[PDB]
This record gives C-alpha cells, structure tokens and sequence, in this order.
RNA sequence: CUCGAUGUUGGAUCAGGACAUCCCGAUGGUGCAGCCGCUAUUAAAGGUUCGUUUGUUCAACGAUUAAAGUCCUACGUGAUCUGAGUUCAGACCGGAGUAAUCCAGGUCGGUUUCUAUCUACUUUCAAAUUCCUCCCUGUACGAAAGGACAAGAGAAAUAAGGCCUACUUCACAAAGCGCCUUCCCCCGUAAAUGAUAUCAUCUCAACUUAGUAUUAUACCCACACCCACCCAAGAACAGGGUUUGU
C-alpha cells in the first residue's frame, strides 16, 4: 500500500527522537580492581580474559608440540611447569608442559 | 504458547541441534575450556554433566560406552573420559563445569560465554569474587553476629 | 438544591437525553426523570454545558 | 518389590504436597480394596457394582492392554472378544464402584502397550469368560510372554511399523514387505535414545514413595 | 546511582547469616500472631441477615477426582491457604465506596525484593510481606482486627464460593484461537488465507466499530468462577477441595469469597462468623470434613441397591 | 460417534437387515440437536434403498469410564412405535440401556447379552 | 459524480442496522368448548439447521426444528479468499450472411498484483436462551373423539467465560472429542374510588394496583530492590519470583 502524503520533518523528528528509540545510559560499568580497566558487573574483564587466553594458547601450542599428531589424548593428567621449576610429588605421573617464561603472579601454582 | 518448553529450538532441526551440542561437548572434553555463544554454551552444560556421570558409571557399562561413543566424535577422548575426567570428579556429586559470560563477540555482537571443566591444567580464569570481610558493612555485620551469638549463648 | 429543580409542562416525561457508548448497539436514551434519579446534578450540568461557548474554555 | 505405575509422578511443576495427599487417599482406599499386581498382558476379572444391572453386580474378564494415569483416577483397559464382538472397558483403580479385582493370569508381554490387538486377529484377543485362575508360585519372576501376533491386512488403526511406537511383538516380516519396511525406516530418530537430558530419574522419588508406603503400612 | 542488591557487598561469611536472621525473624513474626483472641481481639458479633464476611487468598495446588454416593465422579481443585492474614481495615466513610473493606494478604515473599514503602508498612504490623493483597467488601459487624490469621476452616462443606484469579496468558493470538472464528478452507484454491479474520466491517461506515474482534493479547486477565461447591476441608494442611476448575495455572494465588449468586444467598447462618478462630475453639475439628455425600477413602465399597 | 454418512452394522435378526445388498447401511439423520449420536439414541438409516429407524447400541468412540467400547457401530432396527424389527440380539450391548428401558423394554427383552 | 479506472454474479469469513416479528415474551377480538388456528397491539435483548441436482440468487425434493423471517448496508465485505457463471484472444454444433464475420443460442479451455503512509479498531472485565422428560393429569374443557395452562423437579442443546484429574491428539506443556460455572426487567392492557357530567367512567382529571431496576452486586486497587538469573509472563517493552546470586 502506497503512502497518501509525504511525512513531514516534524513528524519524522517526533518519531526518531522518542525516548524509547534513544540509547539508554548503562549504570553497570565498574572498574576492574586488578588491571584498572572498565568492566561490567556481570561480565569478565576483557584485559584479564585476553591475557588468560594468550597464556592458554601458548600452553595449548606446547601441548600440541609434545603430542605431535592427531587423535592423541594422554590418559594421565597434565601439569604446566615454568622456568626454574621442578616436578612435584603431585606432578609425578602427569604429563609436564614446559613453558619458557617465569610463572605469572596471577597464575598461582595451586 | 511455549510454556514448560525446557529445550529451545536451535540449528536446522532436532538432529542438527544434537550434532551441534555433540561437537561443542567434544570440544569441551578435549580442551577443557571453550568459548561459545551463551545459549549454545548453556544448552550442552547438562549434557556435559551427564556425560561425566556416565564416565563415573564406568567403561565396563555397555550403556555408558554407547553414550560415550555417540557423544564423542573423536574416539581418543573416550579413554580420557573414562580414565581421568571421571576420577577427577569422583569425590564431587555434581557441578563439574563453570560457565562465565565474557564480552560480546566482535563481529556479530553475540552474547558469548566460556565454559570449562573444573580442575583443568589451563591458567585460571578471572572470577567474580565478593567483597572482603574487612569492609565497613562486613565488619558491622560481623559485630552484629557476635552480639547475637553472645545473646543466644547467654 | 439541584435535586429540587422544576420542569414546565411534561418535560420530565417528554424530554430525552441521548448518548452513545461508541460500541454497536450502545445508543442509550433516557428521560429527564430517569437521568435525574441516576444523577441529581446532571440536568443542570448538561444545560450549562450546552449554553456555554463551544470552545476550549468551556471545560 | 513392585511399585504400581500410578505411584510415580509425571515430571512437571506440581507441589509434592498434592502428590503426598493423593497418595494418602490412595493408600486409605487400597486398605479397603486390595489392588493386586498386574502388568500389560495379564488377564484380569473385575467385579463392580452397577445400577440397572442383573443383581447390581457386573463382572468383566479381559487382557490388560493399557495402563495410564497418575494418582487417583489411574485407569487400565481390558479387552475381550465376546460373541465375535470385541469389547474394551476402561476401569479406574480407585473407583469405589469397583468391588473386586482378580488376577486370573499374571504375565508380561514384549511391549508396554497392546493397543495393536485391535488390528490383530481375533484369536489373540479372544479369552474365555470363565477360566480357572492360574497359580503363580511365590518368590518367582513374572513370566514374559513372547507371543508375536499376526495382524489383519492393512490399513490398521495406527502405523504400528514406525519406530515411534517401537513394537516388538508383531510379525512384521509376515504382514509387511521389504519396501514397506524400508519406507517405515525413514522416521527413525537415532539421536532420541542418546538425548541424555530427556530422561527421568525416578530413583529418589521411588525411594521416598516406598518409605511413605511403609509408614502407611505401619499405621 | 549504581544498581544495588542485598547481597552485592556481602561477603561469604555474611551471606548465610543475613538469610538465617531474616528467616528466623519471619518465623517468629508468623508464630507470634497465632492468638488473635488472646491478643486484644475485636468484638465478635453474631451472624445477621445481609452480612458479608471476609474471604481467603489460596494457592492452586492442582486437581483431583472424587466420587459421590450416587456413583458420580466430580473433579475438584485443591486450594491451599498459605500465610493468609488480615492486613488493613478501612471504614465505610473512608472507603470511598458503599461498604467497609478489609485487606487480606497471601503468600510470604522475601523482604529484599520489595519496595521501601511496603516494607515500612509491614514493619508496623509486624508480619512478613505478602505476595498478593486483595480487598473484600464486608459489613461493619464482620470487622476483624488486622494481623488475624486465616485458615481453610473459614469455609465449611456444603457452601458455594466464587474464585477469582488471573488466567493462563497465551500472548498475541489469532482470531481463530482468540474468538473461535471458523476461518477459511484449507483447499480449493484459497491463497494465503486460512486463519485470517476476513471482513472486519462494511464499506459504508468507512471505519471499524469499537470492540471489533481482532488478533491481540489473550489469556491474562482477572476472571471469576461463580458457584463452586466446597466438597471437602482438610484442616491439617489448610486445603479446600472446590468443585470444578478455577482460573489460573498451578501454584497461583486466587481469591475465594462467598458466592454472590441469588440462589446461594443468606446461607452463612451456620457458617463461622466473622471467621474461624482455632485458638478460641475448644473442640478441635477433625483432620478432614468430607461433607456428607463424599465417598471417604476409608468407607466400604459402594453397593447400589 | 455416529453421525451423517456413517456406515453402521445392524445386529438384530431383522429381515430388512442382515441381508445382501450392494450398498451398506448408512446414517442419514441422528435425531439430536448437536448432530452426534451416542448409545441410546435414535437415528435414521437408508438401508436397502429404504428409510428406517434404528437405536444405537454401540459405537467405537471412547466414552465415560466404566463403560464398554465396541469395535463397530452396532445398531438395532426399530420402528416408529418403539418396537424392534428383529427378535434376537446376539451381540452384547451395554447395561446402560436399562435406564432407557422405559422406552426400550421390548428391545432389551429381545436382547440376550448385556456387557 | 467518476472512462488520467468507482473491480461485478454466486459462494467462504466477519458481521452492523431497520421491524413491515418466524419462534420464544405480554395483551384485545373470534364464526375462541379444550387442542389447533385466524386477526390486531407491544416487544429487535436471544436464535432462526444439515443434504441431493443446478455456477446459481431462487425454486423441487428427503429428514429435523420453536423457527428454518423480509429487507438495507457501493446488488455490505476480492489492498481477506474463491472464479463455477458473466466478459477477450482457441474450437465445435444450429441458424444469418457470397464471403470476411455475427448470435438474449448452446458447449470445452482460459494469468485475480500490491512490503500499510494516514483515519478507525485490536480483552464493549463478569446478570443466558431454548427444547424435552416426570408430575400437575388423563385434570380443567368436551356428547365422545380428543385434550391443556399455571406451579414444582430433572435432564439436555446452543452461546459466553475457564481448566487438564480421567479419555483422546500427546507428554516438564499446548488442546478437544473431555470437564466446570453461568444471576434482573422490558408496559399492550386488566382492574377499585372518583369528578367535569351529584348515575356511571381505569385518569392526557386529581388518584390506588398488577408495575418495574438510581440494572444490584462482583472484579480491578500496596510499588526506585530490579545489575543479573528463572518463569506457568511475554513480539520488543512490560509483569511475577530470587529467603533458588556456583
Ligand atoms: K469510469
Ligand atoms: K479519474
Ligand atoms: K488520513
Ligand atoms: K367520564
Ligand atoms: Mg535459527
Ligand atoms: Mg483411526
Ligand atoms: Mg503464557
Ligand atoms: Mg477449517
Ligand atoms: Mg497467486
Ligand atoms: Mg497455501
Ligand atoms: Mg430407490
Ligand atoms: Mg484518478
Ligand atoms: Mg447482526
Ligand atoms: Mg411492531
Ligand atoms: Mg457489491
Ligand atoms: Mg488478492
Ligand atoms: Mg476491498
Ligand atoms: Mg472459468
Ligand atoms: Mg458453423
Ligand atoms: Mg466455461
Ligand atoms: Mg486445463
Ligand atoms: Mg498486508
Ligand atoms: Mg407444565
Ligand atoms: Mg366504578
Ligand atoms: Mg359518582
Ligand atoms: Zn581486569
């Protein structure tokens, strides 16, 4: 169905600038106590998440280098050890992933 | 009128939804931490928990072996599931997976969340933690609790 | 003393107030006596409303 | 240890207090009317009070083809061929009109539903109205009859060959062709048996129900 | 300006402590109101013709079959009274209506998820907040002091009641489901018209009459069923077995009041007035009342003769 | 249960029924305002090219509990006066017809089996 | 008024309105004994069926009902639908014409577009109509045949509003073929006393009664916890719960 008449700029403004169509102010933005960057209360910090993802990607690359082939999932647990670290009694019998860097402070060796 | 519809409609059909959940579950079993859209990463959390339950039931159980063979597209993960994943949670009676919302995806601006199996060797994710007990409100509540305990024990 | 008004002649039975609720079959006509019984301040109000100018100041 | 099927609530969003009270009423009725143990396939004779009847007492004997309903109002359907006319009657377990329920023969079939006996031959649905009650020795497993019936020529009341019904007591190899079997093997859903979330535990609920039944027996 | 919730700033130690405190306080407040006749009761006038008493707010647990002594089956609905108390009284002059009104509360809810005004209103009365508050028009002689609890014994078997509740909302629905329109045939050439309204009006008027049936929201309004018989009263769990179905889904709060039908009029002479007081009652009622014609589970099998 | 164009089976030993014919008995009127016939209702049948009245003594549609459900739409041919055409009903009929026996006494008398 | 386009016959869906009323309601007369009828006044709240052949509107027929009402609404309604008919291009039969072609002629086939800008509207929230059965009663009435009304009880159908205990489609739920509830009136006349007109007279005389509802009542009604999660709530929004925020 074709329009009967052209709609005026006044009506167009009334439709477009209605408070429903306006962007609302978000009040859930907070400050990450660790990295100091902005974050939402229900969402993880992007900075910390990216850091953890980079470290996990490096660890997975090392795991794949150790495995050296597809369809090769070890039957034992896995422990990641950094420079200047020796295998522990818990680490005994578990595949060791060696990282050529100092252990991060946030990556507490639990 | 969708009342009491626990399972939502995703994929090209019921079989497509099952296959997508199976692929996500296989990736989760392999890498122990995967990020995915919130609805898709939430739908298969119960499937992952029940898969761990079957692993606890054991490899000698024919039904458990059938379920693992179905839900694990890569056959190298079945020994993993029956040998390391289940004994890891042997003590726990449930809650083997953590799901946390992450910032939305860059391209489609989709609601994304990361799911992981507890006790993984990967670096820990940042977690939502409550305020310390040394804050003003917590100290006031602790004093109130001490006073109430004194009154009760009096 | 709007309840004690007096109508000349047989207006209590002849005069009809009509209205429409807007819905089909919602056309209601009542006599002056019925309207007075239902609302004792309606006849004078309607007369004043009719006599006032038909503009936005009437309200 | 047999728990009656109606003593298991259906999965939903109902307050367990209603189930508890309904079970209390069910047990208080069971103490008056001894409801026996039977399955889908067992032969039952039900004697009920009925107005406008010869002696006000009506007895019907037949095979149990369906049990459905939870709590008060659970029903079982008895089918029997009388004078060449098949008659199916739906009896409520806890209806006070019921005077007596007797298990003439206790057995089980290969299927949880015997609704295909409507389309099966009358010989598999014909039972003697006056048959002596068989003897089931105590502390014995319930026998599982493996009688694969022969069906009438198609069409049937329902497409029994499709996997959704999943019937294992019909001579499909005799009543159907290879092409028909292949066509029926098109609605099959292999993922349905592996959908883990579509499962009901019933273990804890059954244990609690057994505890409440034991308490009712004590009191 | 930041959004806040009760447990946002609480620590792991203080999270269960506040919950325990509020639960214990609610239990104590509920227990303290069990002696209305021992805590300054209002005068108890006898029943008189043309007198209306207060009603109840109940929870729809579900439905159950029942059998009568005439060999008939009736489906009943179980309505459970949960934490029902009188909250507010308004005089006839201040009601801005025709008769005095009394406020009745329903299911108990958390104090955290409520407004400040509601919390400070309930603090004066010393009761946990109620999920739903309803208003009952009662006569002056049926006045009840606020804070008095109410139980399912307020209604007795052999009484017809009215039940008001919000029905199961079905959302935006088409004409065929909403109003029962026949629709159009599914074959014989029909083109993209199977469930459409069709013609909405005539061409002469040039408009659509108000009240014309069109697709829209359906199923979520207040509906009242009139004349449901009370077959059975369970005084242990405070449950009323009401004849027939009632509006609303399971686990919903409904209003139960005396029937306004002219047939069931002035039948409250034998009913308790203004309400049932278990504390003042000396002869405790039996667990189940079972009316007269209801076949009790312990009764022998019925033999027609 | 039984409505217009429904092919029914005549169960009494009447001469008009139980006879060979190319067409089958068929209901053409149910004598009910709702248009649906149940047990104990009179219907009109076009049998052997003739119009006759019949009483419904059984239908395949499930009904109330504690009531029989037959595998065929069994009817008994009667007349306008209320008398049956046949003299024997070997097929069992529900006992619920004994409430209507005030107007079907002869039909229930010629009947032999009550299920 | 429109040929710089105002789309039609019949049908489907939706109905709005008038009474010149088919039934149900209330009255007068009868060539009104009762039952059936005929006629006149008032009443539009409620309802007024399913099939066979025909494109049919209509008519004919078979079976029911209380009834299967008459019309207006752009011959209501094709930016909701249909295309059997009418009314293009093909073809046949009868007739007219030398022929091309033509017929109130007949017959087969023959493309039905549109994403809604504006007006209007999108829960007129809740008092219901009718048939049948028993009794009245084989009574009143009537020579007989025949045969009520009022009152009471019960059981149904339709319509409106809800629900899933049982059956069924099926199974965390949605539905009917299933179950529950459904309450006021409607004004034509019939009659006392009584003047103008010392009788009498129901009264556009004063006045009493059948005789009436301020349609009664019911429902709705507290609101900066709301970041987040769940929901029997829902298109978004909104709403309910979180004392169920690892
Ligand atoms: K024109
Ligand atoms: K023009
Ligand atoms: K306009
Ligand atoms: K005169
Ligand atoms: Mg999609
Ligand atoms: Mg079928
Ligand atoms: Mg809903
Ligand atoms: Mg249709
Ligand atoms: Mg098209
Ligand atoms: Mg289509
Ligand atoms: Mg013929
Ligand atoms: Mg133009
Ligand atoms: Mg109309
Ligand atoms: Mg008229
Ligand atoms: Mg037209
Ligand atoms: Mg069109
Ligand atoms: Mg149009
Ligand atoms: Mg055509
Ligand atoms: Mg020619
Ligand atoms: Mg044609
Ligand atoms: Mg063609
Ligand atoms: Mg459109
Ligand atoms: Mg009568
Ligand atoms: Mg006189
Ligand atoms: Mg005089
Ligand atoms: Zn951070």
């Amino acid at each position: 169905a074709a329009p009967k008449n052209r709609r005026t700029i006044e009506v167009n403004r009334c439709r477009r600038r209605n408070p429903q169509k306006l962007i609302k102010v978000k009040n859930n933005i907070d400050v990450c106590p660790e990295c100091g960057h902005l974050k939402q209360k229900h969402v993880l910090c992007a900075y910390c998440y990216e850091k953890v993802c980079k470290e996990t990607a490096e660890i997975r690359r090392q795991i794949g280098k150790q495995e050296g082939g597809p369809f090769k999932a070890p039957t034992i647990e896995t422990v990641v050890l950094y420079t200047g670290e020796t295998p522990s009694e818990q680490d005994q019998g578990k595949r060791i992933i060696e990282r050529d860097r100092k252990r991060p402070s946030w990556f507490t060796q639990n | 009128i969708s009342h009491g519809r626990v399972f939502r409609r995703m994929g090209l059909g019921p079989e497509s939804r099952i296959h997508l959940l199976r692929n996500l579950l296989t990736g989760l079993v392999r890498h122990e931490r995967i990020e995915a859209p919130w609805a898709r990463v939430d739908e298969m959390r119960g499937y992952a928990e029940k898969l761990i339950d079957y692993g606890k039931l054991g490899d000698t159980n024919e039904r458990a072996m059938r379920m693992a063979d179905f839900w694990l597209t890569e056959k190298d993960l079945i020994p993993k599931l029956f040998q390391v994943l289940a004994p890891r949670y042997k003590d726990q009676t449930g809650g083997y997976t953590r799901m946390l919302q992450i910032p939305n995806r860059s391209l489609d601006r989709a609601k994304m969340a990361v799911i992981e199996y507890k006790g993984n060797c990967l670096p820990p994710l940042p977690l939502p933690r409550r305020d310390s007990h040394l804050t003003l409100l917590n100290q006031l509540l602790q004093g109130l609790r001490q006073d109430l305990r004194q009154s009760q024990e009096a | 003393n709007t309840r004690h008004i007096a109508f000349s002649g047989n207006k209590w039975e002849q005069k009809v107030y009509s209205s429409h609720t807007g819905y089909p079959g919602g056309f209601r006509q009542v006599t002056a006596a019925q309207l007075h019984l239902r609302d004792p301040v309606a006849i004078v109000k309607l007369a004043i409303y009719g006599m006032l100018p038909k503009n936005l100041h009437r309200r | 240890r047999f728990l009656s099927p109606e003593f298991i609530p259906r999965r939903g969003r109902t307050d367990p207090l209603k189930f508890q009270i309904e079970r209390k009423d069910m047990l208080e009725r069971r103490k008056v009317l001894h409801i026996p143990e039977f399955y889908v396939g067992s032969i039952l004779r039900v004697t009920t009070a009925d107005p406008y009847a010869s002696g006000k007492i009506s007895q019907f004997l037949g095979i149990c083809i369906q049990r459905s309903g939870r709590g008060l109002g659970a029903t079982f359907i008895l089918r029997n061929v009388i004078e060449g006319q098949g008659v199916e009657i739906c009896f409520e377990l806890y209806n006070p009109r019921v005077q007596e329920i007797q298990v003439v023969k206790l057995e089980k079939r290969l299927d949880d539903s015997l609704l295909y006996l409507r389309d099966a031959l009358p010989e598999y649905s014909t039972f003697d109205v006056n048959m002596k009650p068989v003897v089931q020795e105590p502390n014995q497993k319930v026998p599982v009859n493996e009688l694969k019936v022969k069906m009438k020529p198609k069409p049937w009341s329902k497409r029994w060959e499709r996997p959704n019904f999943n019937i294992k007591g019909i001579r499909f190899d005799l009543c159907l062709t290879e092409q028909q079997m292949k066509e029926a093997q098109k609605w099959n859903q292999p993922w349905l048996e592996f959908d883990m979330m579509r499962e009901y535990d019933t273990s804890k609920i059954e244990a609690a129900i057994w505890k409440e039944i034991e308490a009712s027996k004590r009191s | 300006k930041s959004g806040t919730w009760w447990d946002e700033h609480l620590s792991e130690e203080n999270v269960p402590f506040i919950k325990q405190l509020v639960s214990d306080e609610d239990k104590a407040q509920l227990a303290s109101k069990l002696c209305p006749l021992k805590d300054e009761p209002w005068p108890i006038h006898p029943w008189e013709p043309g007198s209306f008493r207060v009603g109840l707010i109940a929870l729809k647990l579900g439905m159950m079959p029942l059998w009568t002594k005439d060999g008939q089956k009736h489906v009943v609905t179980l309505l459970q009274v949960q934490d029902c108390h009188v909250l507010k009284y308004t005089s006839k002059e201040n009601c801005n209506g025709k008769m005095a009104t009394l406020s009745v509360g329903g299911k108990t809810v958390s104090r955290f998820r409520k407004a400040t005004s509601i919390l400070e209103f309930y603090r004066e009365l010393g009761l946990p907040p109620k999920q739903t508050v309803k208003i009952f028009n009662i006569t002056d002689n049926a006045a009840i002091k606020p804070g008095t609890p109410l139980y399912a014994a307020h209604f007795r078997p052999g009484q017809y009641v009215d039940v008001t509740a919000k029905t199961i909302g079905k959302g935006f629905q088409g004409v065929m489901k909403r109003w029962g329109f026949k629709g159009q045939p599914a074959t014989h050439g029909q083109t993209k018209t199977h469930r459409r309204p069709g013609a909405v009006a005539t061409g002469d008027i040039g408009r659509v009459w108000p009240g014309t049936k069109m697709p829209g929201k359906m199923g979520n309004i207040y509906r009242t069923e009139y004349g449901l018989k009370v077959w059975r009263i369970n005084t242990k769990h405070n449950i009323i077995y009401v004849n027939g179905s009632v509006p609303g889904h399971k686990n919903c709060l409904v209003k139960v009041k005396d029937s306004k039908l002219p047939a069931y009029k002035d039948l409250g002479k034998n009913l308790p007035f203004p309400t049932y007081f278990p504390d003042g009652d000396e002869e405790e009622l039996p667990e189940d009342l079972y009316d007269e014609n209801v076949c009790q589970p312990g009764a022998p099998s019925i033999t027609f003769a | 249960a039984i409505q217009k164009m429904t092919r029914v089976r005549v169960v009494d030993n009447s001469a008009l029924g139980n006879s060979p014919y190319h067409r089958a008995p068929r209901c053409i009127h149910v004598y009910k305002k709702n248009g649906v016939g149940k047990v104990g209702d009179q219907i009109l049948l076009a049998i052997k090219g003739q119009k006759k009245k019949a009483l419904i003594v059984g239908h395949c549609m499930p009904g109330p509990r504690m009531t029989p459900r037959f595998d065929s739409n069994n009817v008994v041919l009667i007349e306008d006066n209320g008398n049956p055409v046949g003299t024997r009903i070997k097929t069992p009929i529900p006992t619920s017809l004994r409430k209507r026996e005030g107007e079907y006494s002869k039909v229930l008398a010629i009947a032999q089996n009550f299920v």
